[PDB]
């Protein structure tokens, strides 16, 4: 059904960077859509789950934006923390399609 | 609160079936749905299915449905996945994750992830 | 001869949720109405076709004791002729219905940190349902032309929402336990009557 892509597929920064990244869906979303990231070998965490909602315990390192696509991820002050994979994944129609992932490094 | 804990890795032969599982601890399935992930070796994660353990209903993706069948029973707070003939191109790791189908109209927003299992063959 | 089973429908631990609205009925027993009207922890006795006062002289054909959990400032919806959620979807009473609500405030008994998401009512459906069917299915409730296929998205909905009754809620935002005796009278071939 639906289909996913991001970009970059890699980035480098640096300690207290600021970073931007972008997910683009083959339908439109109206915001249904989610960010996570996994660190090299670890289970997926969720930052986002709509356009820019930050999820509990989340630190205020990350923000999220977009309107029925063409959506964007943003580090601010990045961190060892943020080395991670990020994936975007819509909710708009199943199967809820993840995206290829980016990978930022430090 | 509720921290899913996730099978140990499966080692089998080509074809042969595949039987992992997820339990909850700190709670149990109070009416979530729990899903299944591939994470495929480098490449993107891909979702397997749906389960509300509440309800025992349970739905697919096509490209798994009749390889794979996924259960539960809640009164052992245990969920299950098993795939039937592996091994087209699949050693994933898999992943069960959590997301809250009761809590709003807004879904698939998977708020806790298991462990994962390494799946795999010689 | 024997005691009815109110003992236990009032101390219960376990209750089902409105949208799977628990039944248990009444047979061949004394009914010490009055024993309830004396309890120190009620919150609501409202009562239709009657006074609960009085009740223990009356006999019956038959009662049903409908148990279930609601959020307290929804908890006017259960009693007859007003439309909402609880009404139109999940326990609805006749136009003339004859019994007594009984409810109590329960975020000492059913509380968790977390929100209990064990406790859930239906929020959507085609249309409203008729007095005392009950829905336990589930199926995926559509919003647009789109065939659901069983499977939920953005207009397909689960049909079932959780009440999340933490313990920092406001007076109306706990949960309220309700039971709804529901009372026949007949030609009145009666097993029920109070001492
Ligand atoms: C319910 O339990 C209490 C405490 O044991 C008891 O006093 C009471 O008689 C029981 N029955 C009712 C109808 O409250």
């Amino acid at each position: 059904d639906i289909q996913m892509t991001q970009s970059p597929s890699s980035l480098s920064a640096s300690v207290g960077d600021r970073v931007t990244i972008t997910c683009r869906a083959s339908q439109s979303i109206s915001n249904y859509l989610n960010w996570y990231q996994q660190k090299p070998g670890k289970a997926p965490k969720l930052l986002i789950y709509a356009a820019s909602s930050l999820q509990s315990g989340v630190p205020s390192r990350f923000s999220g934006s977009g309107s029925g696509t063409d959506f964007t991820l943003t580090i601010s002050s990045l961190q060892p923390e943020d080395f991670a994979t990020y994936y975007c994944q819509q909710s708009y129609s199943p199967p809820p399609t993840f995206g290829q992932g980016t990978k930022l490094e430090i | 609160q509720v921290q899913l804990v996730q099978s140990g890795a499966e080692v089998k032969k080509p074809g042969s079936s595949v039987k992992v599982s997820c339990k909850a601890s700190g709670g149990t399935f109070s009416s979530y749905a729990i899903s299944w992930v591939r994470q495929a070796p480098g490449q993107g994660l891909e979702w397997m299915g749906r389960i509300i353990p509440m309800f025992g209903i349970a739905n697919y993706a096509q490209k798994f449905q009749g390889r794979v069948t996924i259960t539960a029973d809640k009164s052992t707070s245990t969920a299950y996945l098993e795939l039937s003939s592996l091994r087209s191109e699949d050693t994933a790791v898999y992943y069960c994750a959590r997301y809250m189908v009761t809590r709003d109209q807004y879904y698939y927003d998977m708020d806790v992830w298991g462990q994962g299992t390494t799946v795999t063959v010689s | 001869t024997n005691l009815c089973p109110f003992g236990e429908v009032f101390n219960a631990t376990r209750f089902a949720s409105v949208y799977a609205w628990n039944r248990k009925r009444i047979s061949n027993c004394v009914a010490d109405y009055s024993v309830l009207y004396n309890s120190a922890s009620f919150s609501t006795f409202k009562c239709y076709g009657v006074s609960p006062t009085k009740l223990n002289d009356l006999c019956f054909t038959n009662v049903y004791a409908d148990s279930f959990v609601i959020r307290g400032d929804e908890v006017r919806q259960i009693a007859p002729g007003q439309t909402g959620k609880i009404a139109d979807y999940n326990y609805k009473l006749p136009d003339d219905f004859t019994g007594c609500v009984i409810a109590w405030n329960s975020n000492n008994l059913d509380s968790k940190v977390g929100g209990n998401y064990n406790y859930l009512y239906r929020l959507f459906r085609k249309s409203n349902l008729k007095p005392f069917e009950r829905d336990i299915s589930t199926e995926i409730y559509q919003a647009g032309s789109t065939p659901c296929n069983g499977v939920e998205g953005f207009n397909c909905y689960f049909p079932l929402q959780s009440y999340g009754f933490q313990p920092t809620n406001g007076v109306g935002y706990q949960p309220y336990r309700v039971v709804v005796l529901s009372f026949e009278l007949l030609h009145a071939p009666a097993t029920v009557c109070g001492p």
